[PDB]
RNA sequence: AUAGGUUUGGUCCUAGCCUUUCUAUUAGCUCUUAGUAAGAUUACACAUGCAAGCAUCCCCGUUCCAGUGAGUUCACCCUCUAAAUC
């Protein structure tokens, strides 16, 4: 349509079934539906482990670079995955959640030590 | 129980011959064009439909990946295509089982099928590339400093920490604490 | 979702928006980490912007484009 | 410098060794059939059609490159100890792109140890086949590439198809490709159906492996049994070129051996079944006497 | 420093383009300014309701 | 295309009424200081400013 | 049986069997041909046989045919720079005219296969969308991943029966 | 450049009853897709002509204008390709009536 | 055709499906076939087959039993043959029918 | 369509209607489990509950999503160019 005000957004689009997510990295407007008109699809993300177990990610890196140069506003799971790749720096929030995990594991270790 | 006996036994050329198994079955239907799907099963509960399919009408004809003669009868000879269920006369269940029988014999080796001579995947076959050879290691990696040193926790001075208490007192939480290093 | 002309329900006529209570140093290092991350992704973003502008400019007028244009004109003549 | 598989003299020689049987190269295969077309032409246009068929046979019989095995890559790009312990199962990342070559694409793996390791060869091939699929290749390894399956396949004498499936599944530098090809070559050196592998593109690769790892006695035996005598002399020439420090080469250039005498020199120097190869050469010379008297 | 994937890409493309140039691939940061969470905007870019 | 004269007229008079009878800051940003509820808005203030 | 003297002129393979693709500079093609005379025979055959192929492979080029206005058959090409290309076609044949126009102002196999390669650049294999545009709709199909819940039931790690 | 879709079009003059304007019939080949056969489809264009040099029946080329002048006039005359009757053969650039040289090319 | 021995033919009948005329016309055509050897003897040329299953290999099926004609067959560009609109419709894919390629029993 | 039935005392030709095939909705009769897709007939009237907040006040958003098929050639391409993101 027209979508008065807004910008492109490299985001994840759900495309699976019930109890089976699957995400497609697409370049969509911010004001459009989640599964809707995307200007280009830039990759895929399988969160489910395989038979071997690999949680697959595929990125069209040059087109990602092109759409960032054109002005795409990436979303928070997208910076999470691009940092996990190493294309972007690692995200302060995911390392902070990691840190909160370190401290709660320290709490349960000390509590289990007092229990035993 | 073990196949590859009946088809070179005597009763096979007694009842059948050099003709295929399915060369006698005529399915009954409203006339003209047959329905474009056979029955789902001849054996319902443990009872048989009055016009059994060529597989279901003889319980001796077992189907698996080692009944090579039966599987070649049910596959086409001049084309590498499996005969469809209206063409032959077998059930939906029997046609399904025959399809996995063909595939299992094909990938176990006990069946002839055509394989095309394929082209190489790439043009240049070198192995001197950064993704496929060694890379010059990072200074942090030849040392042991964490990459992007703002990842590491560094304790702020108590002065601006007290400034943060002044900003967010009343509803303040508990204190700080350094990261642990090694997990259990 | 709702529009500008939908009346509000009573449970949001009164409902306190209580704040999440605050830690000192996780917060300060969170500010530092956020500002560093924003600075370096700004650097990467301007790098990609300059790259896209360079590709557009060299596609419109580089050296091979002028070479192909003059070869086409000479062939036509 | 030692000439490799990609040189003009050895390539022309292996081409002459393979030979062009049109009825075997362009063979009726069991695929989906269309009604054939017919043409009416003279003898000259018939010769033109046969020459074009010969050229197409050369195009189909262009040789697969024999390559060395690949080093198993183990290169850690980065290690994030802060990331270690956060997630459970690995994360594989692939630069799919469209124009960069497949062996230049970047594929990495993030592990629960925080290690950003560049992907291994097998994971590399599996990801390339997932995201850029090629006809015939399946990411799960086929069960036909096992001991009993390959033995049944060899017993049914479809070694050309063994090599075709191996070419479709594994890259030519892969250890699995190398192992399967040499196992098939060992089986055919044991039994021996070189005619079954003639007029196929894997014939000269078979020759290259045997002359490199010397078991060419059966090749000479079948050559002089099937009267491929120029092929036999040329194969002894390849032996002498690939092993110039051999006493066969010393005696050959000492005695100025050219042909059948070169075969005799190889037989008396390093043939493991020298008595039998010389005996078959004598029977071939008796045949030469017979049809020379007939001539 | 450039993020490790980007570092690998740009070094690999430069050894493919020729010269080794084993210098650490640095990019400029001092161009980017440092406005914190107290800087005020403009009312005309804003607007009264 | 049949013109939307009455829609354009409504747009013009709405813009005019907004320009003339705009609310002022005195009745806009007043505060009932015991309940923190502004008049003409009906929305109270965030918890960081009580 | 199809009507007409030569029914093969209307079979959508003859039309996409013509070989000349005009460059982007040309806009108008004008064919002045003579219906009688032994010398305009090649022009008559070119009008009869090849104008459908030209118009099919160049759908936006305005092609106009003129009958007995001039004593000599000729082709004129009006090009967007303002050029007026003249090709007389007396003492010729239709295939000669074909070759002449593809040499003068037809595109090259160079540009044609480059344009087809750009179309192939548009088409991408790794994309996961509906079968109208892409090749796979999901990774429910590729073996090794988790199958679709419709085809294969998922184990009891699914929520609800948590 | 110009916002007019039809850049260069060759057509035939129909009426000169509008002053400084010519009404031109431009006919293209459009494929009927069932019969797979090309038929002439005709469109009327209005061309601006300053000199009143084109009469009816002339074959004229029309070039586009950067902006339309009137509601329908989106083109201007560039050359009169074929004046009625007085047809100068361009191959041998000499006057002719049709299929016959009025004056001989052996001049 | 089972009584004759033929196994692989397509046959569409149209007009009046009269049984007695069907059999008689079928026998007229099948007895007025022209074979490969007769074609080779009539034209004086080699008869060759090119299958898509084998590839570019030419397979000589019928050779003339007498002299070989030396001037080549005249390549008539854009041949004048009478095509069938049903065949052209099927080749181009506008034959939309729910009856044509239905899954039937053996032969 | 691989076609079939039907005009007549009978044959041939033309012809219509119908059958055989597949899908969708509803009705009858009758129905075990598991998973997954899809799910008002009505642009007729709606009780009730919820669906737009966030946020150091300003702003921003509520002009988006979600829904419907009333109307209907405002959807596609080119030129020009205003919001908007860099
Ligand atoms: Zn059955
Ligand atoms: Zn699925």
């Amino acid at each position: 349509k027209a979508y008065r005000g807004g910008h492109l957004t490299i985001r994840l689009a759900l495309g699976g079934c019930t109890n089976r997510p699957f995400y497609r990295i697409v370049a969509a407007h911010n004001k459009c539906p989640r599964d809707g008109r995307f200007v280009e699809q830039l990759g895929s993300y399988d969160p489910l482990p395989n038979s071997h177990g690999e949680k697959l990610v595929a990125l069209n890196l040059d087109r990602i670079r092109h759409w960032i140069g054109c002005g795409a506003h990436l979303s928070k799971p997208m910076e999470k995955l691009l940092g996990l790749a190493g294309f972007f720096p690692l995200h302060p929030m995911m390392i902070t959640n990691a840190e909160r995990l370190r401290r709660k594991r320290a709490r349960e270790v000390l509590l289990a030590s007092q229990k035993t | 129980d073990e196949p590859w006996k009946y088809l070179e036994s005597e009763e096979y050329q007694e009842r059948y011959g050099s003709r295929p198994v399915w060369a006698d079955y005529r399915r009954n239907h409203k006339g003209g064009v047959p329905p474009q799907r056979t029955r789902k099963t001849c054996i319902r509960r443990n009872k048989v439909v009055g016009n059994p399919c060529p597989i279901c009408r003889d319980h001796k004809l077992h189907v698996d990946f080692r009944n090579v003669k039966l599987l070649e009868q049910f596959v086409c000879a001049h084309t590498g295509i499996i005969f469809y269920a209206p063409y032959t006369g077998v059930c939906v269940k029997q046609h399904k089982r025959l399809t996995q029988a063909i595939q299992k014999a094909r990938d176990h080796g006990l069946l002839i099928y055509h394989i095309p001579q394929v082209e190489p995947r790439d043009l240049d076959f070198s192995t001197s590339h950064g993704a496929v050879s060694a890379t010059p290691p990072a200074p942090t990696l030849v040392s042991g400093d964490p990459w992007y040193p703002w990842y590491n926790w560094k304790q702020p001075p108590e002065r601006e920490l007290s400034r943060l208490r002044r900003l967010y007192q009343g509803h303040l939480q508990e204190e700080s604490g350094p990261p642990p290093e090694s997990m259990p | 979702r709702k529009t500008r002309h939908d009346p509000l329900a009573k449970s949001k006529i009164e409902r306190v928006n209580m704040p999440p209570a605050v830690d000192p140093a996780e917060f300060f290092v969170l500010m530092e980490r956020y500002q560093h991350y924003r600075q370096t992704v700004r650097a990467l973003r301007m790098e990609f912007v300059s790259e896209v502008q360079r590709k557009v400019h060299e596609a419109r007028a580089g050296v091979l484009a002028e070479r192909k244009a003059l070869k086409d004109a000479a062939e036509h003549r | 410098k030692k000439p490799t598989f990609m040189d003009e003299e050895v390539q022309s020689i292996l081409t002459k060794m393979t030979g062009l049987n049109l009825q075997k190269t362009f063979k009726p295969a069991i695929q989906e059939l269309k009604p054939p077309t017919y043409k009416l032409m003279t003898q000259a246009q018939l010769e033109e059609a046969t020459r074009q068929a010969v050229e197409a046979a050369k195009v189909r019989l262009k040789m697969p490159p024999v390559l060395e095995e690949r080093v198993p890559i183990n290169d850690v790009l980065a290690e994030d100890k802060i990331l270690e312990g956060t997630e459970t199962t690995k994360y594989v990342f692939t630069d799919i792109s469209y124009s960069i070559p497949h062996r230049e694409r970047f594929i990495v793996v993030r592990e629960p140890s925080g290690t950003l390791r560049k992907a291994s060869w097998e994971e590399r091939d599996r990801m390339i086949q997932v995201y850029f699929p090629k006809e015939g290749r399946k990411i799960l390894t086929p069960i036909i590439f096992k001991e009993e399956n390959l033995r049944t396949m060899y017993s049914q004498d479809r070694h050309v198809d063994v090599l075709n499936l191996c070419f479709a599944q594994f890259e030519p530098d892969s250890t699995e490709y190398i192992k399967v090809h040499h196992k098939t070559y060992e089986d055919i050196d044991k039994r021996g159906k070189y005619d079954l592998l003639r007029s196929t593109r894997y014939f000269g690769g078979m020759v290259w492996y045997f002359v490199n790892n010397k078991k060419i006695d059966g090749l000479l035996i079948d050559q002089i049994q099937r009267d491929l005598i120029d092929d036999a002399t040329n194969l002894v020439q390849l032996y002498h070129v690939l092993h110039p420090d051999g006493q066969s080469a010393q005696g050959a250039k000492d005695q100025a051996a050219e042909g059948i005498n070169l075969i005799k020199v190889f037989a008396k120097t390093e043939a493991q079944k020298g008595a039998y190869i010389e005996l078959t050469l004598q029977t071939y010379q008796e045949a030469l006497s017979r049809h020379s008297a007939a001539s | 420093p450039y993020p490790p994937l980007l570092r690998a890409m740009i070094i690999a493309e430069r050894q493919k383009n020729g010269d080794t140039s084993t210098e650490e691939p640095m990019l400029n940061v001092q161009r980017i300014r440092m406005e914190p969470w107290d800087y005020p905007a403009k009312q005309e870019d804003k607007g009264r309701a | 295309v049949r013109p939307r004269l009455i829609a354009e007229l409504a747009r013009r008079v709405r813009a005019l009424r907004e320009q003339l009878n705009r609310p002022r800051d005195s009745q806009l940003y007043a505060v009932d200081y015991e309940t923190l509820t502004r008049p003409f808005s009906g929305r109270r203030l965030p918890v960081r400013a009580w | 049986p199809m009507k007409g003297r030569f029914p093969i002129r209307r079979t959508l393979q003859y039309l996409s069997q013509g070989n000349v693709v005009f460059k982007d500079s040309v806009k108008v093609m004008t064919v002045n041909y003579n219906t009688h005379g032994e010398l305009g025979e090649g022009a008559r055959k070119f009008v009869f046989f090849n104008i459908p192929q030209i118009q099919y492979k160049n759908p936006w080029v305005q092609i106009m045919m003129f009958k007995n206005m001039t004593p000599s058959p000729f082709l004129r090409f009006y090009l967007d720079s303002g050029e007026q290309v003249l090709v007389d076609v007396e003492t010729k044949s239709n295939k000669e005219i074909m070759e002449h126009i593809r040499k003068i102002l037809g595109k090259n196999e160079e540009t044609l296969r480059e344009e087809e390669e750009e179309k192939k650049q548009l088409s991408h294999p790794a994309n996961f969308g509906p079968r109208k545009y892409c090749l796979r709709e999901c990774i429910c199909e590729v073996e090794g991943q988790v199958p679709c819940p419709s085809l294969v039931p998922l184990p009891k790690e699914m929520r609800g029966k948590y | 450049r110009s916002s007019v879709h039809a850049r260069w079009i060759v057509g035939k003059v129909i009426g000169t009853k509008m002053q400084k304007t010519a009404k031109v019939r431009v006919t293209r080949l459009v494929l009927d897709p069932y019969l797979l056969k090309y038929f002439n489809k005709r469109k009327t264009y209005f061309a601006h002509d300053a000199l009143q040099q084109c009469t009816v029946g002339d074959i004229v080329l029309l070039r586009a204008l950067p902006v339309p002048r009137a509601k329908h006039v989106k083109h201007e005359l560039a050359e009169i390709v074929f004046k009625v009757g007085k047809v100068i053969d361009p191959v041998t650039g000499k006057p002719c009536a049709g299929t016959t040289y009025l004056e001989s090319p052996l001049s | 055709c089972r009584l004759i021995g033929i196994k692989d033919m397509y046959a569409k009948v149209s007009g009046s499906i009269n049984m007695l005329s069907l059999t008689q016309g079928l026998f007229r055509g099948l007895s007025r076939q022209e074979t490969h050897q007769q074609l080779a003897d009539k034209k004086g040329l080699h008869v060759v087959e090119i299958r898509e299953e084998c590839g570019p290999l030419p397979i000589v099926v019928a050779s003339p039993r007498g002299p070989l004609r030396k001037d080549p067959e005249p390549e008539d560009e854009v041949p004048d043959v009478k095509l069938d609109w049903e065949d052209v419709k099927t080749a181009q894919g506008m034959k939309r029918s729910v009856w044509s390629n239905l899954k039937r029993a053996a032969t």
